[PDB]
RNA sequence: GCCCUGAAAAUGGAUGGCGCUCAAGCGUGUUACCUAUACUCUACCGUCAGGGUUGAUAUGAUGCCCUGACGAGUAGGCAGG
RNA sequence: AAGCUCGUAUCAGUUUUAUGAGGUAAAGCGAAAACUUUAAAUAUGUAAGAAGUCCUUGUUUGAACGUGGACAUUUGAAUGAAGAGCUUUUAGUGGGCCAUUUUUGGUAAGCAGAACUGGCGAUGCGGGAUGAACCGAACGUAGAGUUAAGGUGCCGGAAUACACGCUCAUCAGACACCACAAAAGGUGUUAG
RNA sequence: GGAAUACUGCCAGCUGGGACUGAGGACUGCGACGUAAGUCAAGGAUGCUGGCAUAAUGGUUAUAUGCCGCCCGUCUUGAAACACGGACCAAGGAGUCUAACGUCUAUGCGAGUGUUUGGGUGUAAAACCCAUACGCGUAAUGAAAGUGAACGUAGGUUGGGGCCUCGCAAGAGGUGCACAAUCGACCGAUCCUGAUGUCUUCGGAUGGAUUUGAGUAAGAGCAUAGCUGUUGGGACCCGAAAG
C-alpha cells in the first residue's frame, strides 16, 4: 500500500503504516511478557 | 396547484366564480393571485391577526392601502393601539372586527372589495405565517 | 507549481492497480503525503463522488479553462473595437462551414492515372 | 450535424434536397408549429403572423429560407413541423433494407437520389 | 375544417404565392436557354478517352 | 466452385407436405407482384394540452365552443360509475 | 401527492471547439530502427459568460482576504425542449435468464470472473411449417392506400418472370454459417 | 460536318380510366374570373332520375363454407412445464368493528376552544337550554435546585408575490407578505469574569469566549366528520403437530 499511486480510501497509506506498527508492538508487549514468565 | 376549492360552500362557490371571470378579464395579477389563494386549505389558509396588519400599515406610504387577507382575520390583545383603515378579508373573528370597527374601521369583505378595486389598485395582499406547527 | 484546494487537475503515470488514469477531478486536501481528489463516477445512471488519494509524481495541472480565458478577452476586446468602430461583430464561435466552388486549373498539374498493381 | 449524420447513419435515409421537392414537400405536408400545435400552412398570414419577425412573409419565402439556408434559417426550420411522410408508393426498390444505399441497400447517405424517393414518398 | 392541395386545386395554388399566374402566362416552366458554343479543352478530352 | 466417400443403429417418417433436375437446387443481377394492429389520409370514442365564453331573450359554469397531439400494461395509484 | 421558488436563458444517455491521457507507431530525418519530436480514431475526461468581465486601493509585485466604478443584452458554439428545480410525504420493490461489446485467466472440450449495452419479465401483432430468447414492429373503433421481415410450382395471396454461370447425388439440395465430425481421398465436372 | 435518339432531370404541362370517403350545417376568410352588376372547382355534396314500401334493407338465431383459436384458476416466473383445484346446479361464502397515536381534506369558532360525568326541560333513549370544574393550546430550558424571552419602527443584509410612483411599454425607481440564506438581539444550561454587602457564606456585578434548544424575535389552536397509516385486540377467511 505504500508504493502504488491511488487507493480509493489524512493519507490512508500512512495509516496503514501505523496501524502495522500498533502490531508489532503488540507482538512485541506479548514477546516482553513471554520473556518475562 | 389545484383547480377548484374542495369546499362546498355555496358563498365560496359564488366568489370563486366572480374572481374566475375578473381574473379572465382584467388581466391585473392581483385577481390571479386573489383567485389561486381562494383554492388553498386550511393548513394553507393561515389567519393574519389585526397585529401584523398593524405592523403592516407601519411601512411607508401604506397608509390608506386597504390590506386584503384571503383567509380570516383574528384578534390579538397584546396591541394597544390600531389605525383607521379599511381591511377586507373573508371571515372576521368577531373580535377583531369589533376592534377594527371601534377604532373605525370598515371589515367589508371580498365583494363589496371587488367593486371598490376590480384591478386591485392600492392594496396590500398579506399572507399570514404558516411555518409554525411542524 | 505548489497546488491550492479546489483547482481543476488532470492525472498520468510514470501497473495494472486502480485504471482511471485521465480524468480530470478537482482536489479537495492539499496534504503534503498525498493529494486527495473528487471524480464523477456513473454507477448506473448516478454521478457520485468517489474520494482517493494520490501521490504528486502523477498529477499534472489542468489548464482546460484557459481557453475560455483567451477568449474572454478575445471576444470582450472585440465587442469593445466594435463599439469603437461600428460594424458587423459576429462574435460567436461557429462551426466548420462547407466550402464553395473554385477552378482546379490544369497547366502544370496534369492528372495521372493510378491503380492497386500498385504500379 | 455530420457527426450526428454518421451517429445515426444505419437508421435514416438522408440526402440533398433540390428545389422541386423542397416546394412539393412544403405545400404538401407543410404544418406550421403555433403555440405546440401543428397548423396546416393553408394561407399565408398564418406563417406571417410567426415568421414575420424574420421578414418571411408568404410561403415562398419560406421555401426560399430553407433552400438558400439564411441567417433564420433555424427558426424556419423549428417553425415547420417535421414532415410525416408515407412508405414509398413504388417500393423502396431492394430486397432486403437494412444495407448502406451503397451495398444495395437503403440506408445512410444517397446523396442525390433522395429527391427520387422522396418524390415517391409523398 | 379540411385540407385542400396545392399543385391541384388551382384556387388554393393562386391563393397562395400570386405568381403562379405569371408562371403559367408566360410559360416558364419550359423556357429555354441561348445556344453556347463553348468547345471544350484538348487536354480534357484526352484525360477522359485516354487510359 | 459445385458433386461423391468424409460412419450410424434399432415401432413407420418427414427440406412442413407433395413433388422438383436447361429446377420448384446453388451464386448473382434487373424488374413486377403479394402482405402486419407498422407508415399516410379520413370519420368516430376517450384522455391530455392551448385558446374563448356567467350577458340577455332559454337553460345544464361540476357547463358550451374552437384547435392539436396521443391510447400496451402486472404490483400498486387516482377518477367516474 | 402537496406545498413554493421559477417557465427556466435553464437543461440534454448528442455533436462541435478546447485542452487531457492511455500512442498503438505510417510519418522520419537525425549520429551511423537510431531517438522524439508526433499522428489519425480507439474513448473516455473537465470546460464554453450575467453573480461573467474587468477598471480603483487595505492586506501575509505575486494569490487574493475590502471596497467602490464601466460593459442587458452580439449577452459569446450546433442541435432539441418548456414538465426544470427544494423543503414535507407513501404504496409496491429486491431477485435473474439470454445476447452483444470491452477485458482478465483457462483445458480434452466446454468455460470462469468482471464492466457496459440491449432484450425478457408487465407485451399483443406480421414472418421463421411449429417455438422464452431469431427477423420486422409506436396495440383506441373502422374505411381506403403503401410497405417492413418473409416470399411468388401446388397446398397458399403473389412471375412454371427475365438474364448469366454451375451441379446428377444407388436416398442431392433447399442449413439455418459467417459451428461439428473436416484431414485426407476421387480415373466426376468447370474455371484458373 | 451536321444531326436525331437514349439516359437523367423539370413543368405553378395537357388528357383519360378505376376505388374509398361526403365529416360540418344561417352569413363572416382567403381568393379567382369577369368594367360592374355578378359568377365560380375558394373555410367539408349537391343536381337529375328509377325501383320498392315490405321481409326488399337491416337486427336476432340455427346451420353450412373459408381462415383463425392449445383448458380455465393458482404456484413456481427456466421440459415452463411440472404440481395443485375443477362431475354438474342452487343458496351461503372471506380487509369487518373498536381503542390509542398520526396524516391529508372539509366545517365551526378563533388565544381560544370543547353543550351531552351531570343539572334543567321535554311531544320523552330525540330535540332544546346550562353552572362549576377539567383537558389541550397560548413558554422554554435545566440531571436537579431554579431561572424564565424588545438597545432599536422586533434589526440590519440579500432575494422575494403583490401593490405605488414614471413613462406607452419596455425599463426605472418605492415598499416589500410567505419563506429561505446570513450576521446580530433575548431567555435556559455550561466557563470564566466576582461586587453593593454580608448572621461569613451567602448574596450574583460586568462583560466577553463556547456550545446548544422543532427556544423567542405581534401567537394558531381546539373540537367534530370523511379518506387513510401503524400498533393491539379472533383482526381478510379455512387449515397444524398440543398444555
Amino acid at each position: 500500500l505504500d508504493d502504488q499511486w491511488l487507493v480509493e480510501v489524512i493519507d490512508p497509506r500512512t495509516l496503514n503504516r501505523a496501524e502495522r506498527k500498533r502490531l508489532v508492538k503488540k507482538n512485541e508487549k506479548q514477546q516482553r511478557r513471554n520473556m518475562k514468565n | 396547484h389545484r383547480t377548484a376549492p374542495k369546499s362546498d360552500n355555496v358563498y365560496l362557490k359564488l366568489l370563486v366564480k366572480l374572481y374566475t371571470f375578473l381574473a379572465r378579464r382584467t388581466d391585473a395579477p392581483f385577481n390571479k393571485v386573489v383567485l389561486k389563494a381562494l383554492f388553498l386549505s386550511k393548513i394553507n389558509r393561515p389567519p393574519v391577526s389585526v397585529s401584523r396588519i398593524a405592523r403592516a400599515l407601519k411601512q411607508e406610504g401604506a397608509a390608506n392601502k386597504t390590506v386584503v387577507v384571503v383567509g380570516t382575520v383574528t384578534d390579538d390583545a397584546r396591541i394597544f393601539e390600531f389605525p383607521k383603515t379599511t381591511v377586507a378579508a373573508l371571515r372576521f373573528t368577531a373580535g377583531a372586527r369589533a376592534k377594527i370597527v371601534k377604532a373605525g374601521g370598515e371589515c367589508i369583505t371580498l365583494d363589496q372589495l371587488a367593486v371598490r378595486a376590480p384591478k386591485g389598485q392600492n392594496t396590500l395582499i398579506l399572507r399570514g405565517p404558516r411555518n409554525s406547527r411542524e | 507549481k505548489v497546488y491550492k484546494v479546489g483547482d481543476i487537475v488532470d492525472i498520468k503515470a510514470n501497473m495494472p492497480h486502480k485504471f482511471y488514469q485521465g480524468k480530470t477531478g478537482v482536489v479537495y486536501n492539499v496534504t503534503k503525503s498525498s493529494v486527495g481528489v473528487i471524480i464523477n463516477k456513473m454507477v448506473g445512471n448516478r454521478y457520485l463522488e468517489k474520494r482517493l488519494n494520490l501521490r504528486v509524481e502523477h498529477i499534472k495541472h489542468s489548464k482546460c479553462r484557459q481557453e475560455f480565458l483567451e477568449r474572454v478577452k478575445a471576444n470582450a476586446a472585440k465587442r469593445a473595437e466594435a463599439k469603437a468602430q461600428g460594424v458587423a461583430v459576429q462574435l460567436k464561435r461557429q462551426p466548420a462551414q462547407p466550402r464553395e466552388s473554385r477552378i482546379v486549373s490544369t497547366e502544370g498539374n496534369v492528372p495521372q492515372t493510378l491503380a492497386p498493381v500498385p504500379y | 450535424t455530420l457527426e450526428l449524420l454518421k451517429l445515426i447513419e444505419p437508421y435514416v435515409a438522408y440526402g440533398y434536397p433540390s428545389y422541386s421537392t423542397i416546394r412539393q414537400l412544403v405545400y404538401k405536408r407543410g404544418f406550421g408549429k403555433i403555440n405546440k400545435q401543428r397548423v396546416p400552412l393553408s394561407d399565408n398570414a398564418i406563417i406571417e403572423a410567426n415568421l414575420g419577425k424574420y421578414g418571411i412573409l408568404s410561403i415562398d419565402d419560406l421555401i426560399h429560407e430553407i433552400i438558400t439556408v439564411g441567417p433564420h434559417f433555424k427558426q424556419a426550420n423549428n417553425f415547420l413541423w417535421p414532415f410525416k411522410l408515407s412508405n414509398p408508393s413504388g417500393g423502396w426498390g431492394v430486397p432486403r433494407k437494412f444495407k448502406h444505399f451503397i451495398q444495395g441497400g437503403s440506408f445512410g447517405n444517397r446523396e442525390e437520389f433522395i429527391n427520387k424517393l422522396v418524390k415517391s414518398m409523398n | 375544417v379540411l385540407k385542400k392541395n396545392p399543385l391541384k386545386n388551382k384556387q388554393v395554388l393562386l391563393r397562395l404565392n400570386p405568381y403562379a399566374k405569371v408562371f403559367a402566362a408566360e410559360k416558364l416552366g419550359s423556357k429555354k436557354a441561348e445556344k453556347t458554343g463553348t468547345k471544350p479543352a484538348a487536354v480534357f478530352t484526352e484525360t477522359l478517352k485516354h487510359d
